[PDB]
RNA sequence: CACGGGAAACAGCAGUGAUAAAAAUUAAGCCAUGAACGAAAGUUUGACUAAGUUAUAUUAAUUAGAGUUGGUAAAUCUCGUGCCAGCCACCGCGGUCAUACGAUUAACCCAAAUUAAUAGAUCCACGGCGUAAAGAGUGUUUAAGAAAAAAAAUCACAAUAGAGUUAAAUUAUAACUAAGCUGUAAAAAGCCCUAGUUAAAAUAAAAUAACCCACGAAAGUGACUCUAAUAAUCCUGACACACGAUAGCUAGGACCCAAACUGGGAUUAGAUACCCCACUAUGCCUAGCCCUAAACCCAAAUAGUUACAUAACAAAACUAUUCGCCAGAGUACUACUCGCAACUGCCUAAAACUCAAAGGACUUGGCGGUGCUUCACAUCCACCUAGAGGAGCCUGUUCUAUAAUCGAUAAACCCCGAUAGACCUUACCAACCCUUGCCAAUUCAGCCUAUAUACCGCCAUCUUCAGCAAACCCUAAAAAGGAACAAUAGUAAGCACAAUCAUAGCACAUAAAAACGUUAGGUCAAGGUGUAGCUUAUGGGUUGGAAAGAAAUGGGCUACA
């Protein structure tokens, strides 16, 4: 642009970070509504164990359970965190393994 | 080995420099000869851009006052009777005779074109050259 | 080459025009509604003015014309 | 705000409920500083001082654990799993030989910490706008700026608005004459109140000139005549002002001809299309709206330069003054707003969400119901001869059928592996038997078990196709390309082709030959083998069985004289 036009707009300003699933908090605590399964997207396939949780912010959201195997029923409270799962379209949250009612993965016995 | 970049410098430049760097361990003949009596312009590569815009070349067109005369001659009498010999270094044409006569009568001070021209035609008829003219 | 871009828009526009044809009288209704709303908010804006100026009624001979509801 | 009113106050230190991902003592002193008060000694002070608690951070040593090992990015081995279970910041990993999952071995890297999640720090354009995001359809002025050195305003041609006019067609309409006319790749439907000739108003549209390049701000303007007429002593400038192709709207008038729509006719599986015929809105005039175009010469206005200088392609590269624009792709010429004679509208123009690309130019292939040349020699058409497809048989497929093999299975399978199955062959089925069970030895023999998508061996196929390929050399960069013989960047060994050899003399023909690759083409059942499987059996023997024709079909034989 010209010097006038650059004077008239001011310098460019970095837009504030748009906020995600955890609303800018590191974790959230939430209760399990339902446990189900979702297929990944096309190029690569499995069936991934997810749950639906209600979060302390009152918002209800699909969330994913890492590790192989798990015990989760309705009414269990879990703690969820921000990592997005690449296969699953739409699923932006992850259960923290090892807290409240989600226990660490049990080594094969 | 050597340097095959044609565009970077002169052969002189590249050669001297490659010796300087201790790459090329033997001095080539033409080098000493070159240093001794170098060419007028450094033979460095250059790209021939096409001119643009208002720019033109500097070349002067070659004209002499005699031409200003010769034109009247050719308009009047066409090319002369004697043809032309472009082999003979000293050859003078009929046009050139007419020129010299015209120049001599210019030195008598006649500033009129008609007088000069016609009287030079007469001065030529005197010597025995035929001007057949043209319509 | 570039037409791929054009083609996309082409499709979009077509599909939308089609939709306006189907959805037409629904659209009519919604726009008429918005016009009424507009007229009203306007009247309120005026009323608000003559009241905050302490007057009770609108000034003498004030009819507050209907601008948006103007017959098509 | 606090007169009033809700109502009964830790946002003093500690504590506590609730709430949150978030967790310090219901502690000791006024001894020091500060503060208050005292004339003062001094008193008071949860300020504060000294302590308590906590890996939050540093440091010091007494302390070893975490993460990672496909690439980015330091570092891996053996098992298990088999597109499952799971993994990833991004690219991606997992389909039976996983350094990417899970565990082990080794390693790497941080270290009283280490990873993950979230917020920051940092990060966009003094860059760009022909083709990628972007020069806003046009001009004038306002505001605001630039003036930074030298000059200028001005003449063939189709600007614009009026009014007048008409050559070539075409048509109403008669007059003769003919039965047809129209229409297509070919027809049909239509019309015969049709067609040809001769006469002709209105309406509309403006051959040739134009191989010209003018006028207008742009949109636009090229039959003829006349009237009026093409701002600025010439910088840039809006959202203000005035215009703005086609289509479209309102009202009145026109209507030759064209024609969305619609109705007929073909076409087709269908044909709400392309092709044929009719006919309407509309194209025209007057008046008013509407304000959009691939309004694109995709290249802003005004002055300049041809210096420096090739991303690619294109219309060569740039300076100065300005203004308008542009911050991934979709979503989106959209949703909401404001304004507008617009009411299925124009203008202005987001977000959630989704993705890890989306784009631009090129390169070599391949392909093309693309064009131009040249061909086909049993070969496409034209053409010649004998056959197949119909019959009976013969023999093979497919099905169906059986307790009862396998393999081939477009070209490139189908009298094929087989130049060969009554037992044998033999791999199959059913009963039975035998377990260091062919051998010099062997916790070993043996396996026609699985995988031809692990392979060697043999081949098929493009193919009687002419190319493949090492070593170099060249190119304002190279993905790749590399010829011009009156020669312009190519040399090249090698393998193919070619030549020779064979068919007992030449010649010709035929045979043979035919690279690199293509089809994960064919074959683990020629044999051999990788990987994985069986071992008193998926191994070795004996005896007997393997039928069959609802149907479909290939190739042959013999015929129909
Ligand atoms: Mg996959
Ligand atoms: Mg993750
Ligand atoms: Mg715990
Ligand atoms: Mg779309
Ligand atoms: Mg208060
Ligand atoms: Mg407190
Ligand atoms: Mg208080
Ligand atoms: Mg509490
Ligand atoms: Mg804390
Ligand atoms: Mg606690
Ligand atoms: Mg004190
Ligand atoms: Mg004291
Ligand atoms: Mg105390
Ligand atoms: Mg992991
Ligand atoms: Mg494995
Ligand atoms: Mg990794
Ligand atoms: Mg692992
Ligand atoms: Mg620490
Ligand atoms: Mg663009
Ligand atoms: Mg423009
Ligand atoms: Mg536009
Ligand atoms: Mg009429
Ligand atoms: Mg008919
Ligand atoms: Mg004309
Ligand atoms: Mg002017
Ligand atoms: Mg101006
Ligand atoms: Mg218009
Ligand atoms: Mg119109
Ligand atoms: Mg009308
Ligand atoms: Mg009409
Ligand atoms: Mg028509
Ligand atoms: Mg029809
Ligand atoms: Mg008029
Ligand atoms: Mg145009
Ligand atoms: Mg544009
Ligand atoms: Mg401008
Ligand atoms: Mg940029
Ligand atoms: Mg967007
Ligand atoms: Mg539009
Ligand atoms: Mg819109
Ligand atoms: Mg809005
Ligand atoms: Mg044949
Ligand atoms: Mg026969
Ligand atoms: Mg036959
Ligand atoms: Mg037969
Ligand atoms: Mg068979
Ligand atoms: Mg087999
Ligand atoms: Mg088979
Ligand atoms: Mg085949
Ligand atoms: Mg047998
Ligand atoms: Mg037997
Ligand atoms: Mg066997
Ligand atoms: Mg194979
Ligand atoms: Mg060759
Ligand atoms: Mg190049
Ligand atoms: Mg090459
Ligand atoms: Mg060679
Ligand atoms: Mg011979
Ligand atoms: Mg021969
Ligand atoms: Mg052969
Ligand atoms: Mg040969
Ligand atoms: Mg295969
Ligand atoms: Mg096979
Ligand atoms: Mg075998
Ligand atoms: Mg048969
Ligand atoms: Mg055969």
């Amino acid at each position: 642009a010209t010097l006038n036009q650059m004077h008239r707009l001011g310098p460019p300003k970095h837009p504030p970070g748009k906020m995600g699933p955890t609303a800018g908090r590191p974790q959230l605590k939430g209760v399990v509504l339902r446990t189900f399964i979702r297929k990944p997207k096309k190029p690569n396939s499995a069936n991934r164990k997810c749950c639906r949780v209600r979060l302390s912010t009152g918002r209800e959201a699909v969330c994913f359970i890492p590790g192989e195997g798990h015990s989760l029923q309705e009414h269990h409270v879990v703690l969820v965190q921000g990592g997005r799962t690449q296969d699953l379209p739409g699923v932006k949250l992850t259960v923290v393994r090892g807290k409240y009612d989600c226990g660490h993965v049990q080594k094969k016995k | 080995a050597g340097s095959r970049l044609e565009t970077v410098g002169s052969i002189f430049s590249r050669t001297r420099d490659l010796i300087r760097a201790g790459v090329l361990k033997e001095k080539p003949l033409w080098l000493d000869i070159y240093n001794a009596f170098p060419p007028l312009r450094e033979p460095v590569f250059r790209r021939p851009r096409l001119r643009y815009g208002k720019a033109k070349a500097a070349v002067q067109d070659i004209f002499y006052h005699e031409d200003r005369i010769r034109a009247k001659f050719y308009s009047a009498y066409g090319s002369g009777p004697k043809a032309f010999d472009l082999f003979n270094p000293n050859f003078k044409s009929t046009c050139q005779r007419f020129v010299e006569k015209y120049i001599e009568l210019q030195r008598l001070g006649e500033t009129d074109e008609e007088k000069l021209f016609v009287e030079a035609g007469k001065a030529l008829l005197a010597e025995g050259v035929t001007l057949r003219r043209v319509g | 080459k570039n037409i791929l871009k054009i083609r996309r828009r082409k499709m979009n526009h077509h599909k939308y025009r089609k939709l306006v044809k189907r959805t037409r009288f629904l659209r009519r209704k919604v726009r008429e509604g918005r016009l009424r709303q507009k007229q009203v908010k306007f009247e309120r804006d005026l009323k608000r003015i003559w009241q905050k100026a302490g007057l009770k009624e609108a000034p003498a001979g004030w009819q507050t014309p209907k601008i948006y509801l103007k017959n098509q």
